[PDB]
DNA sequence: ATCAATATCCACCTGCAGATTCTACCAAAAGTGTATTTGGAAACTGCTCCATCAAAAGGCATGTTCAGCTGAATTCAGCTGAACATGCCTTTTGATGGAGCAGTTTCCAAATACACTTTTGGTAGAATCTGCAGGTGGATATTGAT
DNA sequence: ATCAATATCCACCTGCAGATTCTACCAAAAGTGTATTTGGAAACTGCTCCATCAAAAGGCATGTTCAGCTGAATTCAGCTGAACATGCCTTTTGATGGAGCAGTTTCCAAATACACTTTTGGTAGAATCTGCAGGTGGATATTGAT
């Protein structure tokens, strides 16, 4: 019976994933998710397949940049788990709000 | 006929430049030299960035650039960061980085 | 002649490992349990205000389909500029 | 009907390095690189003319322009650049 | 000779508060926002109509421009002032 | 003779407007309208503010407004305070606000 | 001989200040450092008061927004302290670093 | 003799501090601010003076000082504009 | 929480200098009335491109078990940063005189905008080239247990 | 300081989807020749701006004492990471019908472009007012000790 100690693979996976550039959510859900957005702004409404890909983009491009910052505030908490607090933190001072 | 690219020595198009300055509503009448001079300065960064995005291509042990390569070149260089720190590379992905604290021992 | 099913609750389409993942990316070693909310919460109001100024520059071109240009002009309003689709 | 910098962005590449290739997605990339960096300058320029009451972007106007929104070593060498592109164009008939 | 918003603010002041007085560091404090408020609307005004291939800036464009620039409420209030008062103008011959 | 502002049942001045957006470069030409609808809005906003500051004025028992009341009014507002996120106001000073983990236990 | 205990003064000053609009940096020595700093840029210079003011005003608006942000990293690591690593922290997820 | 951001006194940082909501200050965050502070005043005043240069003056006005605050990205309200 | 004792605030009134409001005139915009253009809305319409749909299969999402090591709680000591009294010096300020420049004219030479009228450079597909992503398998390294 | 159990690399292979080259029109530069502007470039203002000067005033620097806070140490419960089994559902491929971009004409409602004609917003002195800085005297808050 062979076993990693916790945090082994969790390096592993930092390394592997900041060595790739693909996109790390599922299309088809998250295409879903924006036309239920949309939706609900506004209805009848179409998509060129590249808007839901830039979409997607930004979306993580955002969400990884902010599990920086936040990575950043739960280490000046002496901590190695980022928390709700630390995301909340990190967007207080950014300037974003709630 | 005279290119006032080639009159310039440049690659990039002063004339197209001049015409998106015209067509901008940057202002009522456009310099004949100012073209020249973004065109010129356009031509610079953009052998700038693809001279350190080459690099990292090379790097790779790849023959064509691909965002990656961008990425990393820009990332990797304090001024060009600096200059589109707030812009989003698409398929770039981000520079390999942990905290020395996550590390074991 | 006939309407597409009902959407709702696809914010669960973003998945906790998904979440894991980017926060990989972040170089994030552990995490609570109480972050993939959260993290959806985030997500959600991040592409609504984008939607939304993208689905307005749509409206004002009288369209009735969102292009890469909307998206991109909307990113851009919100200090998020983003190159490699027409931009 | 769409134009873009793309082989005025080859052009370069090959002078730089002559035996590397550029994708597809690289290339449209470097498009918004060059739109963005045009609009950015061509703004701060057209700022600078209104503030002093002026009705013409000449290159001084571009040059300061440049100045502000460029990091330091990236600014000296773009300036160079300019001034050079200048003078060798208005040298000519 | 110099121009500014003073006597609107104040005019708008005595509308909204007939008994409250302003300092001239407050009235500067105005005409910094509303000079502020104009240029946003405008710039965006600007970009919507280039987007568009338009060539006009028409009320249409300022409306968007503000759905786009103010927050929610305050929005849906001066795009209701918008209208109104193009609405009257087309109602004075 | 009647001018613009007043056609528009307005305090702010259309023609001026009209004036300043052909002079900013913004478009090759410029609508009958849009000087309107941009005052109007103009003007709803200027008299949003001062209330809010006429208010807090009140409030201090002044009755001219400082720029201390207009900051006050704007950071106390959610939608003025995000409008103006990034805008810093001459002599405005700070919200008082002190941290609940600062303040002494009994 | 009477003391009021550490914290307590403090708390009278941020109450203080918290109320006033005042600049709070001397104006001299301010005025001083800003015609230094704009000699390596360019020399024999002339300032408006009104520029050296509105200088000082945007200056202070920033430091205090700093401190806030600082105040909040420091109460973040469960301290009352501000310390330098706070105004790191903040100037970090600012954006004005790394 | 002394420097001149230092002469950015200890108890004006301290006020700053206060207003600020600042109950408890570390020793070594005097420094640090005017550290800090010399990096926002070059900053702001190397694009004013940049406006200066451009607009052929010897004197920078407020509104250099507000166009550069408003590249920096912090709109100031009460100086001309 | 109550007994006393510094200091701190808070209220109500007060008098005045520093600003604010009110008044009185002249260029500069704002408004009119024509004479034209000109943008862009309406009405087909030639065609990408988006929305479904189907169907097979495997890459992953989900859920469980389980134990390691992380976070939170607790304690404690030492040393940092606050409060306070003391005494010195730099900032403030308040004209004052001088003069360095912004802010404005006043000319023209150079530069820019027009309006046509040729001349090419760049673009949209088709026709060739060719890196590189995936798939294997053996060497090297990394990790975790005795 | 050694062995197993995996994960990590690096080289070598090969057809394919993706990039580079080849050809062919057309909008877009570029070339000419009038037709305006525009922003200098000298000669002078009025005006803030710099430099002293000269006190007085607070405000800052210094040093002592010590409360209380921060950081180190120790403990443990329970959260969360790793591994595994199960089966769903996203991913892929290819086709099809038509909604909805755009591309082109066809034309007026609307804007621009002058030419005057009016009227309003600014400027420099004129004419009151709001707080601010002070001053008690009354409670509150804070701290040490029955
Ligand atoms: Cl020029
Ligand atoms: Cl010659
Ligand atoms: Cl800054
Ligand atoms: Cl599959
Ligand atoms: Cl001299
Ligand atoms: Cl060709
Ligand atoms: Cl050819
Ligand atoms: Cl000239
Ligand atoms: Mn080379
Ligand atoms: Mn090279
Ligand atoms: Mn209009
Ligand atoms: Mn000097
Ligand atoms: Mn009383
Ligand atoms: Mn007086
Ligand atoms: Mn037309
Ligand atoms: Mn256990
Ligand atoms: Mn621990
Ligand atoms: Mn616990
Ligand atoms: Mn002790
Ligand atoms: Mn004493
Ligand atoms: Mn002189
Ligand atoms: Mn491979
Ligand atoms: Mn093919
Ligand atoms: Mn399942
Ligand atoms: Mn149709
Ligand atoms: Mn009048
Ligand atoms: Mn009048
Ligand atoms: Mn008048
Ligand atoms: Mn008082
Ligand atoms: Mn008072």
């Amino acid at each position: 019976p062979h076993r990693y100690r916790p945090g082994t693979v969790a390096l592993r996976e930092i390394r592997r994933y900041q060595k790739s550039t693909e996109l790390l959510i599922r299309k088809l859900p998250f295409q879903r998710l924006v036309r239920e957005i949309a939706q609900d702004f506004k209805t009848d409404l179409r998509f060129q397949s590249s808007a839901v890909m830039a979409l997607q983009e930004a979306c993580e491009a955002y969400l990884v940049g902010l599990f920086e910052d936040t990575n950043l505030c739960a280490i000046h908490a002496k901590r190695v788990t980022i928390m709700p607090k630390d995301i909340q933190l990190a967007r207080r001072i950014r300037g974003e709000r709630a | 006929v005279k290119s006032r690219s080639s009159r310039a020595g440049l690659q990039f198009p002063v004339g197209r430049v001049h015409r998106l300055l015209r067509q901008g509503n940057y202002a009522q009448r456009i310099g004949a030299g100012a073209p020249v001079y973004l065109a010129a300065v356009l031509e610079y960064l953009t052998a700038e960035v693809l001279e350190l995005a080459g690099n990292a291509a090379r790097d790779n042990k790849k023959t064509r650039i691909t965002p990656r390569h961008l990425q990393l070149a820009i990332r990797n260089d304090e001024e060009l960061n600096k200059l589109l720190g707030r812009v989003t590379i698409a398929q770039g992905g981000v520079l390999p980085n942990i905290q020395a604290v996550l590390l074991p021992k | 002649k006939r309407h597409r099913k009902v959407l709702r609750d696809n914010i669960q389409g973003i998945t906790k490992p998904a979440i894991r993942r980017l926060a990989r990316r972040g170089g994030v070693k552990r995490i609570s349990g109480l972050i993939y909310e959260e993290t959806r919460g985030v997500l959600k109001v991040f592409l609504e205000n984008v939607i939304r100024d993208a689905v307005t520059y749509t409206e004002h071109a009288k369209r009735k389909t969102v292009t890469a240009m909307d998206v991109v002009y909307a990113l851009k309003r919100q200090g998020r500029t983003l190159y490699g689709f027409g931009g | 009907r769409k134009e873009s910098y793309s082989i005025y962005i080859y052009k370069v590449l090959k002078q730089v390095h002559p035996d590397t290739g550029i994708s597809s997605k690289a290339m449209s990339i470097m498009n918004s690189f060059v739109t963005d960096i045009f609009e950015r300058i061509a703004s701060e320029a057209s700022r600078l003319a209104h503030y002093n009451k002026r009705s013409t972007i000449t290159s001084r106007e571009i040059q300061t322009a440049v100045r502000l929104l460029l990091p330091g070593e990236l600014a000296k060498h773009a300036v160079s650049e300019g001034t050079k592109a200048v003078t060798k164009y208005t040298s000519s008939k």
